[PDB]
RNA sequence: CGGAAGAUCAAGGGUUCCAGUCCAACGUUAAUCGGGGCUGGGUGAGUCGACCCCUAAGGCGAGGCCGAAAGGCGUAGUCGAUGGGAAAUUGGUUAAUAUUCCAAUACUUGUUUAUAGUGCGAUGGAGGGACGGAGAAGGUUAUGUCAGCCUGGCGUUGGUUGUCCAGGUGAAAGGAUGUAGGCUUACAGUUUAGGCAAAUCCGGACUGUAGGCUGAGAUCUGAUAGCAAGGAAGUGGCAAAUACCAUGCUUCCAGGAAAAGCUUCUAAGCGCUAUAAACGAAUCGUACCCUAAACCGACACAGGUGAUCAGGUAGAGAAUACCAAGGCGCUUGAGAGAACUCUGCUGAAGGAACUAGGCAAAAUGGUACCGUAACUUCGGGAGAAGGUACGCUGUUGAUGGUGAUAGGCUCCUUGAGCUUUCGACAGUCGCAGAUACCAGGCUGCUGCAACUGUUUAUUAAAAACACAGCACUCUGCAAACACGAAAGUGGACGUAUAGGGUGUGAUGCCUGCCCGGUGCUGGAAGGUUAAUU
């Protein structure tokens, strides 16, 4: 369906890894959804940037921190990010 | 025959080995082999019910045709092979139509020989009959106590049994126990003796060669405690009591038989 | 010297896990146990 | 330090990893530093591992058996790795990931479409997979070392443009090839007491007809890769693994997983094999510690913690000494240089007088050769005891390997260069040549236990336990015996040359008398004797 789509894209990711990965390789970094595969990453990137191709999809589960605030030790969520070839 | 070892080692000096160059060097026919793991003399309580089992060489089992029913079908002994789980050697059979069994092979029992199954079979070593139709006198192996169930008695190495005669549908058999009894005419028997008559002439050597063999150590009752063993205690050595096993019952010479439905096979036995 | 814990997480989660305490009916009484104190730790 | 105190992991941990920032607490001191606080970042896979397919031990277990209940067992099955099952390597890149990204060159396995040919199909049959211990002779590589080549240097002090010095420099998987090794008759036909039915497949019985499989390494290709001072070199000899050939070969007895994938055969029933072309190969892990300050020990604790990699010079060596790469100086210092304590070094003369006792120390210690007693089970004792040589230099005899060079993935002869092992003779220096580290002390009498082993985790290692061997006794198989309430088990898919219990404890010579007591075995004439009636 073209709904599940629109959420496997979480946002993108802006570090100096990510930076430079954009300008040498043209490679988008994006948070996803914690269940999304690579070819649901694929058409998701395909269909909300439209006139892009996608060669590879890397994948990754970043466990999240944990942060003791105040009195309480909490963690931060974890999240999955993609690697996100494009056709130059 | 019986080998004795040089005392090169002083695991050596008493190692008396039994060596037939002429079995089978090669492996058993894969066919007839099923794996069998050790049990340490556990039950499925997982609880040692017998003691002093554990350990040793990893064996395959052989299957063996203690039953011999393919009757009127000559075969051929292909070869004579060592087995593990008996003291026995084992004879491949190779019958007519091609089918390979294992049997306990007699002593004059070679390669190439044929041997039968049947009631009208020869008086010659190997072969299977009924012993209604073996003649008195004749030494045999491997006897059937249930009618088609199989061979059960005199199977060891070197077993023969002796057969008297003959009352009524009874066979009486003279057994190596010293043991007079009866067993049905229509219960089969293999001629002959079994084979590997020096077996009981052979010396382990040493206690390794023991435990080559499954054989834990033993420990008698009179170096336990009280607590452990009825024969334990005492300041120094002492028995004390009249001997008896970990659970109370006596050692030496009370009698532990208790079998009503099959007393009335026993003729009798000797007195020495 | 060797002492006493040698940890093994398959093994605490085969002698002590969840699908372990409720395969037993004394398990399942250990987690109902468990549960009327209100540990946040049920099973390891 | 360097068979780690370096590197890669598994387990365990879980962010400790990297950067910035802070110094209260934590860190046995201070701290600007940190595995501490705070804020950000960081883990990229068809090929590595997991998942997955398969099974071991062992679980659970429609029905089934058993049991007051709870439950216990168990068939078919279904789970369960520590084992079997597809596949990639080099190099570059980040502060931090890399067989994952990037570059180059590969490999494995699918789906869809098409083109032809065409009997396909299994949870079943058969092959296969598929396996022990030890030992030995080879052949190799990894790797090392020298050389060559390239780039620099001419040395704070005699010499150093040379036969001088330093640094650098050797591309993999794969594709071909088919070597050293290893194994080995091949094909066709006829038929069938067998493989639960069927089978063209296996097995069996006959009849004719007469190199293959595997395999390290080398070589070619891959291959105009990458790599430094600011745009170079890149190939010859020798040595050499515990890695590979090799799941091999030879021997032995204690006789050596399973199942699937895989190859074939058919059954019920009604797709398959080649050629490609396109498209795919999900999900989880991946940081970091891991002989540790990150795990187990309450600690940043002298302990414990599986596997893997294994440079040089000496050396048998993974011992030891000193070094490489790499990594560290162990999170209080500074003085002083009393007693006393600890750990060492040397010690006149004496040499066990010490002491419960040579406890501790001292001593010995290597290789070759010579020589070696009582006794002995003929194996041993034995390295008995005790001697002698040993460095360096020159000359010189013999000798193993490898092979340039010529001559007739091969053979033979020849032997350059390099390297191995024994000697001889002559000289030479010192107190001393197995010079350091390293590395048996040895004898005589006698008790005990035959011996190797085992044991009181944490005060006892022994003469204690075990042991091969011996004897008694039980046990005829639904065995005796043991677990269990029973079912069900072990004994044992064993069968009296076996299995249990008991004592004794190699071996040599042997093992006397007593059956009154108490057991055990047999007997039953008589006496007594339960429930019941």
């Amino acid at each position: 369906n073209n709904a599940r789509l629109y959420q496997v894209l979480r946002g993108p990711v802006f570090s100096e890894k990510s930076q430079m990965l954009g300008d040498s390789l043209g490679v988008q970094v994006f948070k996803i959804d914690s269940k999304a595969t690579k070819l649901e990453v694929k058409k998701a990137v395909e269909l909300m940037f439209e006139g892009v191709e996608v060669l590879k999809v890397n994948t990754l589960n970043v466990k999240g921190k944990t942060k003791r605030f105040g009195k309480n030790i909490g963690r931060r969520n974890d999240y999955k990010k993609a690697y996100v070839t494009l056709k130059a | 025959p019986i080998v004795k070892a040089k005392p090169t080692s002083p695991g050596r000096r008493f190692v008396e080995k039994v060596v037939h160059p002429h079995l089978y060097k090669g492996r058993p026919f894969a066919a007839l082999l099923e794996s069998k793991s050790k049990t340490g003399g556990r039950n499925n309580n997982g609880r040692i019910t017998t003691r002093h089992i554990g350990g040793g060489h990893k064996q395959h089992y052989r299957i063996i045709d203690f039953k011999r029913t393919k009757d009127n079908i000559p075969a051929t002994v292909e070869r004579i092979e060592y087995d593990p789980n008996r003291t026995a050697h084992i004879a491949l059979l190779k019958y007519a139509d091609g089918e390979r069994r294992y049997i306990i092979a007699a002593k004059k029992q070679a390669v190439g020989d044929t041997v039968m199954s049947g009631e009208a079979s020869p008086i010659r070593p190997g072969n299977c009959l009924p012993l209604k139709n073996i003649p008195l006198g004749t030494v045999i192996h491997n006897i059937e106590l249930k009618i088609g169930k199989g061979a059960q008695m005199a199977r060891a190495a070197g077993a023969s049994v002796q057969l008297l005669g003959r009352d009524g549908i009874y066979a009486i058999l003279r057994l190596r126990s010293g043991e007079t009894r009866r067993v049905h005419v229509n219960c089969r028997a293999v001629i002959g003796e079994v084979s590997n008559t020096e077996n009981n002439l052979k010396s382990l050597g040493k206690a390794g060669a023991s435990r080559w063999r499954g054989i834990r150590p033993s420990v008698r009752g009179v170096a336990m405690n009280p607590v452990d063993h009825p024969h334990g205690g005492g300041e120094g050595r002492n028995k004390g009591r009249h001997p008896t096993s970990p659970w109370g019952q006596k050692s030496k010479g009370l009698k532990t038989r208790h079998n009503k439905r099959t007393d009335s096979m026993i003729i009798r036995r000797a007195k020495k | 010297m060797k002492r006493t814990f040698q940890p093994s997480v398959i093994k605490r989660k085969r002698t002590h896990g969840f699908r372990a305490r409720m395969a037993t009916k004394k398990g399942r009484q250990v987690l109902a146990r468990r549960r009327a104190k209100g540990r946040h730790r049920l099973t390891v």
